[PDB]
């Protein structure tokens, strides 16, 4: 409704931009595979449950139905082991929590399956093969970023080792945010994102922002003149592990 | 009888204050003003036997140079630059004779800068009104945030607090209220003399349709100010002194014998 409702009554639930952006409160089935997204029916929640009871159905047979393939051929019982990102379910799906309530409701009742987590199965389990897993990932210039990180990691150490009996709590209050923001910079999501409406732009600005606050505080520290209103603004902002201690980047390795 | 010479110099800059950072690309702006513009003139204040002169300030201007972070930074932004100059009379040693000379007048040029800085505990506005002291200078205020006021002239609330805020912001500084204003962009409208009597303002400056296009033109033209019905004193620039004469296209700084701007 942020991009249907007309303007003045929807003015105060958008931004403050005045752009037009998502609410939350939407009325439509996704209806077909057109392009034209103007012939787009309204949302039935009860033709949504009856899909969800078909889909949760479906996806319980195939699941028994691998699983009694896969106990024939191998004479223990499998672990299916099926990860998912969690705001496939109930976000980008608005059905997937309930989706997900019916299949395990489906599971507990099949005499073919169990539903179990992995800690109840490294709990459980006997015969278990020792194996070294290779080199891999889940997987899908811009190097000024890099070779900023290479030096950050490095000076990172270096100060670390250098002030790692220091009791001076100013020093160590620089050290920890210089990592907070090191760690801050190393997100994932800001290199080949799980971004929805990211775009690599708030992405590479949110690098380079880390980046530069380490910078500063490197300087700072490096030159006796730490700025300790700076400092706190950082703290402030950049607040993410209050606990963390520097020393973890002092450590021996390999 | 003789002529007289009333030549006014505007210094204003926004005001620029990024504490969330080290070295901000927008905060060297004032580095190089008080490096090239401000701090020479200070030194020309001093060697020079006598002169006249009127200038503004602006609060943000006064603003920036006050706060002591920012004279912190350019202390070492100042130190920064005396290394490359070093750096630069040996680099040049080897290369051209006018180019090592330069990097040489360079190195002793700003030691002398840096050192005048000191000199006034890096407060520079101390320096401005040491000479508005003897008479030969002159420093006017300015709107508190050099806002172009007949954009704002149907909001008198914030037309007038533009100007008691700037007022108020000399005085603090200035330790003396201010007699003279400069409005920004010279942006005048009917009834704002009012205003700036009421803030106890003496004169301002308009840009000469002020007079050319006024109900009746003033007798003598641009060439002697006028009083308000107020009694608020404007002073109209000589169209004559341009700024076509200072144009790099067509006035004396394009001469092929001046410092090029665009190579560093």
């Amino acid at each position: 409704i942020g991009f249907d409702r007309e303007m003045e009554y929807i003015k105060d639930y958008i931004d403050p931009s005045g752009v037009r952006i998502n609410t939350g409160i939407k009325y439509h089935r996704i209806t077909s595979k057109s392009l034209d997204a103007s012939q787009k029916e309204y949302y039935d929640i009860d033709l949504a449950m009856e899909a969800v009871e078909e889909h949760a159905r479906d996806f319980l047979h195939k699941k028994e139905s691998q699983a009694r393939r896969l106990m024939d051929i191998m004479g223990v019982e499998p672990v299916i082991v099926a990860p998912f990102d969690a705001e496939l379910f109930g976000h980008w799906w608005f059905e997937g929590v309930f989706f997900l309530k019916r299949f395990f409701e489906l599971v507990n009742e099949s005499k073919d399956l169990k539903l179990v987590t992995a800690s109840e199965v490294i709990d459980t389990l006997e015969e278990v093969q020792i194996a070294t897993p290779a080199d891999s990932s889940w997987g899908a210039t811009n190097d000024w970023i890099y070779r900023h990180l290479h030096e950050m990691i490095e000076r990172m150490i270096d100060l670390s080792k250098k002030y790692y009996n220091s009791s001076d709590p100013l020093v160590e209050r620089v050290l920890n945010q210089m990592l907070r923001e090191l760690f801050l910079a190393q997100s994932s999501d800001w290199a080949f994102i799980m971004t929805t409406r990211t775009s690599v732009q708030y992405a590479e600005n949110r690098t380079k922002l880390h980046i530069k606050r380490f910078l500063n505080l490197y300087d700072q520290l490096v030159s006796g003149r730490i700025d300790e209103e700076m400092l706190r603004y950082y703290e402030w902002t950049d607040a993410i592990f209050p606990e963390i201690n520097f020393r973890v980047m002092a450590r021996d390795v390999i | 009888m003789r002529g007289k010479i009333l030549i006014f110099l505007h210094a204003h800059l926004p005001y620029v204050h990024h504490p969330e950072y080290d070295h901000f690309l927008e905060e060297r702006w004032l580095f190089e003003a008080i490096t090239e513009t401000y701090i020479p003139l200070l030194m020309m204040f001093d060697e020079i036997e006598d002169f006249r002169l009127t200038m503004s300030i602006t609060p943000p201007l006064m603003e920036m140079l006050s706060s002591r972070d920012l004279q912190e930074k350019y202390e070492r932004h100042m130190e920064k630059l005396i290394e490359l100059a070093n750096k630069e009379v040996e680099r040049t040693k080897k290369e051209h004779p006018l180019k090592h000379k330069m990097a040489k007048f360079y190195r002793e040029h700003f030691e002398k800068i840096l050192n005048v800085f000191r000199s006034y505990d890096g407060n520079i506005l101390e320096g401005f009104k040491k000479y508005q002291e003897t008479g030969k200078l002159e420093i006017v205020t300015c709107n508190a945030t050099h806002a172009f006021l007949p954009l704002y002239q149907m909001y008198p609330e914030v037309v007038n607090a533009q100007i008691t805020v700037g007022v108020k912001n000399y005085e603090k500084h200035m330790k003396k209220h201010p007699r003279g204003i400069w409005l920004a962009e010279c942006g005048y409208y009917q009834g704002l003399d009012l205003y700036l009597a009421q803030n106890n303002v003496e004169y301002f400056f308009v840009d000469s349709h002020a007079f050319w296009f006024a109900d009746e033109q003033p007798r003598y033209g641009v060439y002697r100010p006028i009083m308000t019905p107020s009694g608020v004193f404007a002073f109209a620039r000589d169209p004559e002194s341009s700024e076509q004469v200072w144009s790099a296209a067509v006035g004396y700084p394009g001469d092929p014998r001046y410092r090029e701007f665009y190579r560093d």
